[PDB]
């Protein structure tokens, strides 16, 4: 499985291993249990537009 | 910004404005964290002293959410050269931390190899700022943004009267009248990936603005991701 097809299903960073892909996330996010999604740890995570007025 | 559009509320929250000995904006920056701003080293010579404003969208209105921060430390790249603008990058540490809020949030720093394979290979990035709205014009009082195509390096070099080093990349249009411009200098070039915006460039230089056969020239942030990390400790 490959990072060149749908970014390995990763929300953010994808890197290839011998047979598999490994996903990871920027600081301020935690990789979800499914190994693909990046979950923000706070209300103003990096790289997100501030569209929900808190 | 020549062409493009006004940034909508909340849509450019990583934009910073460097303000000179007048509270006049003269360059941009990008918010990286509560304490650090990314900018162009060449901006550091354009005002003897300056401060950083965040949260501003309209420089003629006191909205209420804007804040000004003093600079504690300037970390200029030690290979910056005014002659070519090679290594056109600096990080500023602020004396007091930014409080993230509406219109105030950091842009993400990507991992390098993935940035090269996945961000720099996108069709476009986004540039923003308060710079001139045409080459011989005046600065915008409103924050603007612009989608700019990535331009391949060979085309970039052929178009330019000056050296394009591997610490630079072209973006924009051959003849369409849209570009960054003076005063956007130092501000963000970001690339979107699944609704997350990653820092990919710093507005660096151009031969005029929006000229036919010329592109905007940006500092290639992928070359400096390790340097940025070190500069931020
Ligand atoms: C060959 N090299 C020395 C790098 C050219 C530098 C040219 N240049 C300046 O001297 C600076 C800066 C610039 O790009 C700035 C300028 C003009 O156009 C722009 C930009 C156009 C498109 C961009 Cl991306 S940045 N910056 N000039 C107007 C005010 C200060 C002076
Ligand atoms: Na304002
Ligand atoms: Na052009």
């Amino acid at each position: 499985k490959l990072c060149s097809l749908d970014n390995g299903d990763c929300d953010q960073f994808c890197h290839e291993e011998q047979n598999s892909v490994v996903c990871s996330c920027a600081r301020g996010y935690t990789l979800a249990d499914n190994g693909k999604a990046c979950i923000p740890t706070g209300p103003y995570p990096c790289g997100k537009q501030t569209l929900e007025r808190r | 910004i020549v062409g493009g559009q006004e940034c909508k509320d909340g849509e450019c929250p990583w934009q910073a404005l460097l303000i000179n000995e007048e509270n006049e904006g003269f360059c941009g920056g990008t918010i990286l964290s509560e304490f650090y701003i990314l900018t162009a080293a060449h901006c550091l010579y354009q005002a003897k002293r300056f401060k950083v404003r965040v949260g501003d969208r309209n420089t003629e209105q006191e909205e209420g959410g804007e804040a000004v921060h003093e600079v504690e430390v300037v970390i200029k790249h030690n290979r910056f050269t005014k002659e070519t603008y090679d290594f056109d990058i600096a990080v500023l540490r602020l004396k007091t931390p930014i409080t993230f809020r509406m219109n105030v949030a950091p842009a993400c720093l990507p991992e390098r190899d993935w940035a090269e394979s996945t961000l720099m290979t996108q069709k476009t990035g986004i540039v923003s700022g308060f710079g001139r709205t045409h080459e011989k014009g005046e600065q915008s009082t409103r924050l603007k943004m612009l989608e700019v195509p990535y331009v391949d390096r060979n085309s970039c070099k052929l178009s330019s009267s000056f050296i394009i080093t591997q610490n630079m990349f072209c973006a924009g249009y051959d003849t369409k009248q849209e570009d960054a411009c003076q005063g956007d200098s130092g501000g963000p070039h970001v690339t979107r990936f699944k609704d997350t915006y990653f820092v990919t460039g710093i507005v660096s230089w151009g031969e005029g603005c929006a000229r036919k056969g010329k592109y905007g020239i940006y500092t290639k942030v992928t070359a400096f991701l390790k340097w940025i990390d070190r500069s931020m400790k």
